C-alpha cells in the first residue's frame, strides 16, 4: 500500500528500462562530447566515467527515485548535447585539481580531527 | 605611549607584536606596519579630575546630543574617584 | 493510479549532498535548554536538529 | 488607535468571505479550506489533484475572471509530511481582485503543470523545479533556469547550506575554472536573536 | 516615521536621554522588531510593471 | 562681439602671469580660466572660485608641484586635498576653512597624507589580538 | 482617467497631402533632427575638470569608515557590538576585553571593505557616534589585502578626517 | 613547530599547511606550477622577482589573501637574498636560463647564484633547501650548461649539506621549450637532425610530475640529503620522438640529416639575437645527446608519484600547433610511437 | 650610458602611449555598470581622457568587472579575459567584484573576481561613484606610467 503516486514507472522493470535507454543515449553521446569539447580524455575514459556515474546509484530500490534520477540524467544529457555546458562543466566530473583524500585510520588521524 | 619590541617592531595600543620566530613579520618586509600613535589610555590619563560639590554628578561627554548617553555617577567613596563608564572622565567631591 | 511502493523512504541520492557529509555526520534532535540568564521560556517550545561541530581554525591574515 | 494603526476595511472582508464561500460551494471536490486575512486577502487551500480544474475555473468563470497569474512559488516546511507548499497568486482585472490558491506536495509526488491554464507559469514552474526540486508533470520543457550547469542540489530547500558545498576558482595547471569543496576564510557567524518572551498572545499555541 | 518605538527607532537625543528609548534602540538594532505570523502578497506599480513581494 | 571674445582670451593669457604661466596652467590642468583666489593650502595647493560658472565648475584647485616627498608636477590626484579644503571643494559647505576654520584637536593629523597604495608606506593588514592558548613549557633540567 | 498616444488620423485634404509628400521627398524631419544636434553643438558642455573640479556632495554622504574620539583623546567606542549586529553584510568583527584601567574597550575592530555595502547602518546603530562613514571616496588600492581595515587603520582614518567629520556631523545631527 | 606554523584545515585554498616557501625563479615554466601546487594547500609563498611586476600577474590568483608575497630581488646581491629568505622554512631554487646574456653567463646563473642562495639560507636558518639541476649534468660534458649545473650542484651540496637535489630530464608541458622547440621547426620546412636522430635516446618527464615530486620532497621527512632523478616512464629515439610530435600536430614530417659543424654554425648564427634566441649551439648540443641512466638514484616512484607517459599529455601541448582541419581530432588517433626500453 | 638613456626614453614613450589610450571592453554585470555609464556621461566624460568603450575583446585594453561574478558566469568572464591581447589590465569595481560584497556567503557567487583573473586596481564602494571609478582609472594610468619593460629587458 503506502498510498504513493508514480511519476513514470509502476515498478522496478520499467524504471530499469528507462535507465537502460538513458545509458544507451549517454554511451552514444560520449564520442561526440569528446570531439566537440576538444577534451584531452579518451572515449574509453568518458564511457568509464558514465558507467561510474550510473553505478553510484545502483542501490536505489524506489521506482519514483529512479524515475527522478533518470529525469536528472536526461536533463544533464540535454545540457551536454546542446553545448550549454562548457569544457569546465564537463571536466568537473573528474576532479583533476583535488588532492586524494586518504581513507585509512592512520592518515586521517595524522592530518586532522575529522573522521 | 608607543614602544618597540626587542625585534624593533612597534607595539600597538592593544599590546600586540609578532614574536621573534613568527613568519608573519614577512608581510611587513619592504612595507610598513600600521600603528596608531595616539594611545587613548594615556590621553584619558592626562585629563584632570573635576571637583564638584554634590554626591551625584551627571555626565554626557559634552556636546549634548553629540556625546554619549547621560549617566549619573555617585561620589560617596572618598578613597576613589567617580569615573564615567562611557567617556572615562573622573569626578570627586572636595576632600580634606 | 497507485503503485504500492513497499520500501523505506530514502532521498539521499537526490539531495546533491556529498557522501562525506551524509555518512560521517551526526545530528542532534533536542529541545534547546532555557538560557539561565533569563526567565523566559519561549525558546523551549520547538524541537531543533543541528549537526556536530567540526574544526575551526585561524585565518593567517586578519586572524 | 487612530494615527499609528492601519485602518480596516470590513466591506472588502465581507466581499472576500462571500466569494470564498461561493468558490467552496462550487468546487467541494478539491477545496479543503478558505481563509480571509485581517488585511483583506483571500486564500483557498485545495487538494493537489484539483490544481488544473480550480485554476481553470478561476480563469474562465464569468464571476471569477482571474485572468492574470501574478506569481507562483513554493515554501519549504520540513516539519510537515508534505514538505513543499505551492502557492498561486491570481489577479482579476474585471473585478479588481486578488486570490491565493495553496496546495501541497513532497519530494516524490509530481504536480500537474498549469502551462495550459496560464502560459506565465512555465518559467515559474521551472524555478520551482530548480530551487526546490518539485517535479511538474507534462511540462513542455522542464530544466534548470537559475542555477549553474551541472549544479547538484536545490538551494532554496531548508536543509541546503547557505554557502553551498562547492566553490569555483581558476586553475593555471589545467588552465580552466574548476570547482572544489567550499572553504571560508571567515565562517558565517550565526546569531541567536529570538527573545525568550512571547510577543503576540493572539498566536499562542495550546500547550499540547 | 511611525511614532512607535517598538517598530521605528527613536531619535538619537531621546535615545541618549531616555531609558525606554535607549532600550528600544538597543533591541531594534540588535534583534529587530517581531512581525506577527502571516503571509502577504504586496504589489506596486514599479516603472517596469507590477513588482510584488510574497 | 567676436573682438570682445578675443580680448577676453588675451586678458586670460595675460592674467596667468604671462605666456609661461599660461602654458604651464594649460599643460597642468587643461584649463586656462581665471578666478578669484579663495585661499592657499599649507601643502601648496591654491583654491579659486568663480560663481559666474555653472554649478560644478564654480570652484577648483590648482595642485602643488611638490607634496610630502613626491613630485606632483604631472602626477596629481584628488587624494591630495586636505580635509577642510575637501569639504569646501565638494560643496559640502559654503564657508571656506579660511573664514570658518575647523575645531582644533591634539589628535588630528597636522600633516595630510595622500593615497599611499602601491608604495612602501601602504597599509598591510594584521591581527591586533594576542595569543589565545598558551602551551606548556617543558623544564630545562634533566628528569633523571 | 486615460489618454491615447497613437489614435490620431491624418487629414486627407490636398494641402496636407502635398505637405506630407514634401516631407517624404525632401526629408524635413531629418533636417529637424540635424538642426537639434547643431543646436546642442553650440551649447556649453556639462563636463567638469576632474580632478581639479569635484562633483557636489552632501553631509550625509557615506564613504570611508572612521573611528572617532572624544575631545580628550579617549576613543568613543565602548565595544557594545551594536554595529556588528546590525551590519547586513557581516563586515564587522569585534573583540573586546577590559583595559588596564578597567575600561570597556576593543582589542580587535575589523571592517572588510570588500564585504561592506556602505549602507550606513553601523553609524545609525552606534550610541556614542564612534564609527562613522567619512566623506572620503578616493581610496582605491592596488591589492585586495589593503581593503581589510583593522583598528589601527580606522583610528588613523578618524584622526586624519576628524576636521571634516565633526563639521559634517554638526550640520546634520539635528536630522537624526 | 612554532604553533602558528602547525597545519590546520582540510588542505584547501583557505587552509594552513605550515609551509613557508621562497621560490626563486617562480616566473618561469616550472615556477608557475610549483607556486600553484604550493598555494593549493594554503601555503605562504614568497616570490622573488627581478622582472616587470606585470609578468608576475599570472601568479596572483594562485593563493588566498596574503598567502603570496611578491618581493624584489637581485641575483648579484646577497642582502636581498637574506631579505627574501628571513622568515621561510623552505627555499626552492628554480633560477636558470637556457642561453647566455651579456650580464649573466651560465656560471652566474648555475654556480654563483645557487651557491649564494644556499649560503644565505644556511645562515638564515632555513630548514629545507630544494635545488634543481639536470639529469645529464657532468663535469666533462660537451655543453657548458651541464658543466655549470654540476659545478653548482657541488657548490650547493658544500654550502647546504642537507639540501635535496632534483635532476629532471627534458620537462614537457604547455609552456615548455622541449615540445614547442620541435614543433616550431615546421616553419623552416625540413627538420634537421644530426645522424637523423637515430643515435639519441630521450626520457622526457611531465611538468605536473616534477611539481608534485617537488611538493612531496618538501613534505618528505627522509628526503633531506637525498638526490633524486625525475624521468619519464618511456625512452624514445629522437627520430621517433620528433615523428610522434609531428604526427600529433598533424604536420608533414620531412627529416633530413645535418652534420655537426653545420648545426653548430646555425646555432652560432642564431645566437646573435639580442632577444630570446630561437636556438643556440648549447641547445643543439643538449638536444642531440642521450639522456643518462642513473638506476642508483631515487625516482618519482619513491616519492609516491606515478610518471605520466607522453602519450596521454602530448595532445594538450600539441593541439595549439595544428591547423583548423585537424583541430578537433581525438588523442587516441595517433598510434603511439615505439619505445626503446632496455 | 647612451643605451640606458635610449631604452628609458623608449619605455617612457610606450608607457605614455599605452596609458593615454585605454580602451575598456563594453562589459557590465550589475548595479556598478550604471555608475560606469554615469562615468561615461557628459558630466565626467571619460572620453576626454582617451578612454573609449569597445565591444570586441580583441580591441580592448582594460576589463572593468562591474558587478557580481556568479559561478554560472565566471567561465565566460575568464574566456573574454583570455581573448584580450596583451598588455591587458583588470579593474575590480564595487564590493561584489572585490570580495563578494552583499553576497559573499552565497552558494552561487564567486568571492571576488581576483580568484578568476589577476586584478590591477580595486575600486571600493557599493556602488563606487563615477568620481571614484575615474580616480581608479587615473590610478591605473599612473601605475602604467610606473612600468619599465625595456629597462629590465636591457638589464637582462
Ligand atoms: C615556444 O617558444 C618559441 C617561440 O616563442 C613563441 C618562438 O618564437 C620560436 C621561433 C619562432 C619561429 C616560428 C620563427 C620562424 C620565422 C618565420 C615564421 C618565417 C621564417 C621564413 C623566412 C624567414 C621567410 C622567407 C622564406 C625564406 C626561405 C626566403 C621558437 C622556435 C620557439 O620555440
Ligand atoms: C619619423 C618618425 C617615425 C616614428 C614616429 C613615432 C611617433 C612620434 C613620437 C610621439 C611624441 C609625443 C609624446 C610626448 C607627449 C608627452 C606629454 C607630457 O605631458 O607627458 C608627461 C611626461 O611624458 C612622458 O613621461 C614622456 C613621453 C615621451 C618621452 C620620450 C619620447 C621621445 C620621442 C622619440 C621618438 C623615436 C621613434 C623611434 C622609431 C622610429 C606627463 O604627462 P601625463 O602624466 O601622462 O598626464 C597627466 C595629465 N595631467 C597633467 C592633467 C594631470
Ligand atoms: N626542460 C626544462 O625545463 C629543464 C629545466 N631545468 C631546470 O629547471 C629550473 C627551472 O626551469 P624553467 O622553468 O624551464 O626555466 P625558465 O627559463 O622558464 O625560468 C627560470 C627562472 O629563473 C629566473 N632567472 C633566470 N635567470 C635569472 C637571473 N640571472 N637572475 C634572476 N632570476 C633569473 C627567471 O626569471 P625572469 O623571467 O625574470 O628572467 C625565470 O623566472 C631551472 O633551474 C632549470 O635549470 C632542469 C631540467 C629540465
Ligand atoms: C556605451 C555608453 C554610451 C554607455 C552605455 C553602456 C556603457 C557600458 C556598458 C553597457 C552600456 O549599455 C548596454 C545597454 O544598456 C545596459 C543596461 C544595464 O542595466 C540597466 C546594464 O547593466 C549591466 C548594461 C547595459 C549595457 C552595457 O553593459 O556605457
Ligand atoms: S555601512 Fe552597512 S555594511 Fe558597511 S560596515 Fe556599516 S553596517 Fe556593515
Ligand atoms: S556600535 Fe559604536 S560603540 Fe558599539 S561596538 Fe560599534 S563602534 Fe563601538
Ligand atoms: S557592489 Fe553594490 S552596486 Fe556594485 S554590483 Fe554589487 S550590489 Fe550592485
Ligand atoms: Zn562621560
Amino acid at each position: 500500500g503506502t498510498s504513493v503516486k508514480p511519476i513514470f514507472s509502476r515498478d522496478m522493470n520499467e524504471a530499469k528500462r528507462r535507465v537502460r535507454e538513458l545509458y544507451r543515449a549517454w554511451y552514444r553521446e560520449v564520442p561526440n562530447t569528446v570531439h566537440l569539447f576538444q577534451l584531452d580524455i579518451s572515449v574509453k575514459q568518458g564511457r568509464d566515467k558514465v558507467r561510474e556515474m550510473f553505478m553510484k546509484n545502483a542501490h536505489v530500490t524506489d521506482p519514483r527515485v529512479v524515475d527522478l534520477l533518470v529525469i536528472k540524467g536526461k536533463m544533464e544529457l540535454e545540457e551536454t548535447i546542446n553545448v550549454w555546458k562548457q569544457r569546465t562543466h564537463i571536466m568537473r566530473f573528474f576532479h583533476e585539481t583535488e588532492a586524494p583524500r586518504p581513507t585509512d585510520f592512520l592518515s586521517k588521524f595524522y592530518v586532522g580531527h575529522d573522521p | 605611549g608607543v614602544r618597540t619590541s626587542p625585534t624593533g617592531e612597534k607595539v600597538t595600543h592593544t599590546g600586540q607584536a609578532y614574536d621573534d620566530g613568527d613568519y608573519r613579520r614577512v608581510r611587513f618586509s619592504d612595507r610598513q606596519k600600521e600603528v596608531n600613535e595616539n594611545f587613548a589610555i594615556d590621553l584619558i590619563a592626562e585629563q584632570p579630575v573635576s571637583e564638584v560639590g554634590s554626591r551625584v554628578i551627571s555626565c554626557d561627554g559634552g556636546g549634548g546630543a553629540l556625546g554619549h548617553p547621560r549617566v549619573y555617577i555617585n561620589l560617596d567613596k572618598e578613597t576613589k574617584t567617580g569615573t564615567c563608564g562611557y567617556c572615562g572622565l573622573q569626578f570627586r567631591q572636595p576632600h580634606h | 493510479q497507485l503503485i504500492a511502493v513497499d520500501e523505506k523512504l530514502d532521498i539521499t541520492t537526490l539531495t546533491g549532498v556529498p557522501e562525506e557529509h551524509i555518512k560521517t555526520r551526526k545530528v542532534r534532535i533536542f529541545v534547546p535548554a532555557r538560557n539561565n540568564m533569563q526567565s523566559g521560556v519561549n525558546n523551549t517550545k520547538k524541537w531543533k536538529m543541528e549537526f556536530d561541530t567540526r574544526e575551526r581554525w585561524e585565518n593567517p591574515l586578519m586572524g | 488607535t487612530r494615527p499609528t494603526i492601519r485602518p480596516r476595511n470590513d466591506v472588502v472582508h465581507k466581499q472576500l468571505s462571500a466569494f470564498g464561500q461561493y468558490v467552496a460551494e462550487i468546487l467541494p471536490k478539491y477545496v479543503q479550506q478558505v481563509q480571509v486575512s485581517c488585511f483583506n486577502e483571500l486564500e483557498i487551500f485545495i487538494h493537489p489533484d484539483g490544481v488544473i480544474p480550480v485554476l481553470t475555473f478561476l480563469r474562465d468563470h464569468t464571476n471569477a475572471q482571474f485572468k492574470s497569474l501574478a506569481d507562483l512559488t513554493a515554501v519549504d516546511v520540513p516539519t510537515r509530511q508534505n514538505r513543499f507548499e505551492i502557492v498561486y497568486n491570481l489577479l482579476s482585472l474585471r473585478f479588481n481582485s486578488r486570490i491565493r490558491v495553496k496546495t501541497y506536495t513532497d519530494e516524490l509526488t509530481p504536480i500537474e503543470s498549469s502551462v495550459t491554464v496560464y502560459k506565465a507559469a512555465n518559467w515559474y514552474e521551472r524555478e520551482i523545479w530548480d530551487m526546490f526540486g518539485v517535479f511538474f508533470a507534462n511540462h513542455p520543457d522542464l530544466r534548470r533556469i537559475l542555477t549553474d550547469y551541472g549544479f547538484e542540489g536545490h538551494p532554496f530547500r531548508k536543509d541546503f547550506p547557505l554557502s553551498g558545498y562547492v566553490e569555483l576558482r581558476y586553475d593555471d595547471e589545467v588552465k580552466r575554472v574548476v570547482a572544489e569543496p567550499v572553504e571560508l576564510a571567515q565562517e558565517f557567524r550565526k546569531f541567536d536573536l529570538n527573545s525568550p518572551w512571547e510577543a503576540f498572545p493572539a498566536y499562542r499555541q495550546p500547550p499540547e | 516615521k511611525v511614532d512607535d518605538a517598538k517598530v521605528s527607532p527613536p531619535k538619537r537625543a531621546e535615545m541618549k536621554t531616555s531609558m525606554e528609548s535607549l532600550i528600544h534602540h538597543f533591541k531594534l538594532y540588535t534583534e529587530g522588531y517581531q512581525v506577527p505570523p502571516g503571509a502577504t502578497y504586496t504589489a506596486i506599480e514599479a516603472p517596469k510593471g507590477e513588482f510584488g513581494v510574497y | 562681439e567676436l573682438v570682445q571674445v578675443l580680448r577676453r582670451g588675451l586678458q586670460q593669457v595675460s592674467g596667468h602671469g604671462g605666456l609661461r604661466g599660461y602654458l604651464r596652467v594649460l599643460f597642468r590642468a587643461n584649463d586656462v580660466r581665471v578666478g578669484t583666489l579663495v585661499g592657499e593650502d599649507k601643502y601648496g595647493n591654491k583654491y579659486y572660485e568663480d560663481n559666474k560658472q555653472f554649478f560644478g565648475r564654480h570652484r577648483w584647485v590648482i595642485y602643488t608641484t611638490e607634496m610630502n616627498g613626491r613630485d606632483t608636477f604631472w602626477d596629481v590626484d584628488g587624494s591630495m586635498v586636505p580635509p577642510e579644503w575637501h569639504r569646501w571643494l565638494h560643496c559640502m559647505t559654503d564657508d571656506p576653512p579660511t573664514t570658518k576654520p575647523p575645531t582644533a584637536r591634539k589628535y588630528i593629523w597636522t600633516n595630510h597624507k595622500f593615497n599611499v597604495s602601491g608604495t612602501p608606506q601602504q597599509y598591510v593588514p594584521y591581527s591586533t589580538t594576542r595569543k589565545k592558548i598558551q602551551e606548556w613549557v617543558p623544564p630545562s633540567t634533566p628528569y633523571k | 482617467t486615460y489618454k491615447f498616444v497613437n489614435m490620431r488620423e491624418p487629414s486627407m485634404d490636398m494641402k496636407s497631402v502635398t505637405d506630407r509628400a514634401a516631407q517624404t521627398l525632401l526629408w524635413t524631419e531629418l533636417v529637424r533632427g540635424l538642426g537639434m544636434t547643431l543646436s546642442y553643438l553650440f551649447r556649453e558642455p556639462a563636463t567638469i575638470n576632474y580632478p581639479f573640479e569635484k562633483g557636489p556632495l552632501s553631509p550625509r554622504f557615506r564613504g570611508e569608515h572612521a573611528l572617532r574620539r572624544y575631545p580628550s583623546g579617549e576613543e568613543r567606542c565602548i565595544a557594545c557590538k551594536l554595529c556588528e549586529a546590525v551590519c547586513p553584510a557581516q563586515a564587522i568583527t569585534i573583540e573586546a576585553e577590559p583595559r588596564a584601567d578597567g575600561s570597556r574597550r576593543t582589542t580587535r575592530y575589523d571592517i572588510d571593505m570588500t564585504k561592506c555595502i556602505y549602507c550606513g547602518f553601523c553609524q545609525e546603530a552606534c550610541p556614542v557616534d564612534a564609527i562613522v562613514e567619512g566623506p572620503n571616496f578616493e581610496f582605491s588600492t592596488e591589492t585586495h589585502e589593503e581593503l581589510l581595515y583593522n583598528k589601527e587603520k580606522l583610528l588613523n582614518n578618524g584622526d586624519k578626517w576628524e576636521a571634516e567629520i565633526a563639521a559634517n556631523i554638526q550640520a546634520d545631527y539635528l536630522y537624526r | 613547530l612554532h604553533h602558528a606554523l602547525i597545519p590546520h584545515g582540510k588542505g584547501g585554498r583557505s587552509s594552513v599547511s605550515g609551509i613557508v616557501a621562497t621560490v626563486f625563479g617562480a616566473t618561469g615554466f616550472l615556477g608557475r606550477y610549483v607556486v600553484n601546487h604550493l598555494g593549493r594547500m594554503g601555503s605562504q609563498v614568497i616570490v622573488p622577482y627581478r622582472c616587470e611586476p606585470y609578468d608576475t600577474m599570472h601568479l596572483r590568483p594562485m593563493g588566498d589573501l596574503g598567502q603570496i608575497i611578491f618581493m624584489e630581488w637581485n641575483g648579484k646581491d646577497k642582502d636581498s637574498i637574506r631579505k627574501v629568505v628571513e622568515h621561510s622554512n623552505v627555499v626552492i631554487n628554480l633560477v636558470g636560463r637556457e642561453w647566455e646574456t651579456k650580464n649573466f653567463d651560465f656560471e652566474d646563473v648555475f654556480v654563483k647564484i645557487p651557491h649564494a642562495i644556499a649560503q644565505v639560507s644556511k645562515e638564515a636558518g632555513v630548514e629545507k633547501l630544494i635545488h634543481i639541476s639536470h639529469l645529464n649534468a657532468d663535469i666533462k660534458s660537451p655543453s657548458r650548461y651541464l658543466r655549470s649545473k654540476a659545478v653548482g650542484e657541488k657548490e650547493v651540496r658544500a654550502a647546504f649539506p642537507e639540501a635535496t637535489i632534483i635532476k629532471p630530464s627534458d620537462i614537457f608541458g604547455r609552456e615548455d621549450r622541449f615540445l614547442n622547440y620541435f614543433a616550431s621547426m615546421r616553419w623552416f620546412g625540413g627538420v634537421p637532425l644530426i645522424s637523423l636522430g637515430k643515435e639519441t635516446v630521450k626520457q622526457p618527464v611531465y611538468i605536473v610530475d616534477v611539481s608534485k615530486g617537488i611538493i612531496n620532497a618538501i613534505k618528505d621527512p627522509d628526503a633531506k640529503g637525498k638526490t633524486f632523478a625525475f624521468v619519464g616512464p618511456n625512452r624514445y629515439l629522437l627520430f621517433d620522438l620528433v615523428q610522434y610530435i609531428f604526427a600529433v600536430a598533424y604536420r608533414p614530417f620531412l627529416p633530413y640529416p645535418l652534420p655537426h659543424f653545420a648545426y653548430r654554425w646555425v646555432g652560432r648564427l642564431f645566437e646573435v639575437s639580442p632577444f630570446e634566441p630561437w636556438t643556440t649551439r648549447d641547445k643543439v648540443e643538449r638536444v642531440h645527446m642521450s639522456d643518462m641512466t642513473l638506476p642508483h638514484l631515487p625516482g618519482l616512484e619513491d616519492l609516491g608519484i606515478q610518471a605520466t607517459p607522453l602519450e596521454l599529455k602530448a595532445i594538450e601541448v600539441l593541439r595549439r600547433h595544428r591547423t583548423y582541419r585537424w583541430l578537433t581530432s581525438e588523442m587516441e588517433d595517433v598510434k603511439p610511437a615505439k619505445t626503446v626500453n632496455i | 650610458s647612451r643605451g640606458e638613456y635610449v631604452v628609458a626614453k623608449l619605455d617612457d614613450l610606450v608607457n605614455w602611449a599605452r596609458r593615454s589610450s585605454l580602451w575598456p571592453m563594453t562589459f557590465g554585470l550589475a548595479c556598478c555598470a550604471v555608475e560606469m555609464m554615469h562615468m561615461a556621461a557628459p558630466r565626467y566624460d571619460m572620453d576626454r581622457f582617451g578612454v573609449v568603450f569597445r565591444a570586441s575583446p580583441r580591441q580592448s585594453d582594460v576589463m572593468i568587472v562591474a558587478g557580481t561574478l556568479t559561478n554560472k558566469m565566471a567561465p565566460a568572464l575568464r574566456k573574454v579575459y583570455d581573448q584580450m591581447p596583451e598588455p591587458r589590465y583588470v579593474v575590480s569595481m564595487g564590493s561584489c567584484a572585490n570580495g563578494g560584497g552583499y553576497y559573499h556567503y552565497s552558494y552561487s557567487v564567486v568571492r571576488g573576481c581576483d580568484r578568476i583573473v589577476p586584478v590591477d586596481i580595486y575600486v571600493p564602494g557599493c556602488p563606487p561613484t563615477a568620481e571614484a571609478l575615474l580616480y581608479g582609472i587615473l590610478q591605473l594610468q599612473r601605475k602604467i606610467k610606473r612600468e619599465k619593460r625595456l629597462r629590465i629587458w636591457y638589464r637582462r
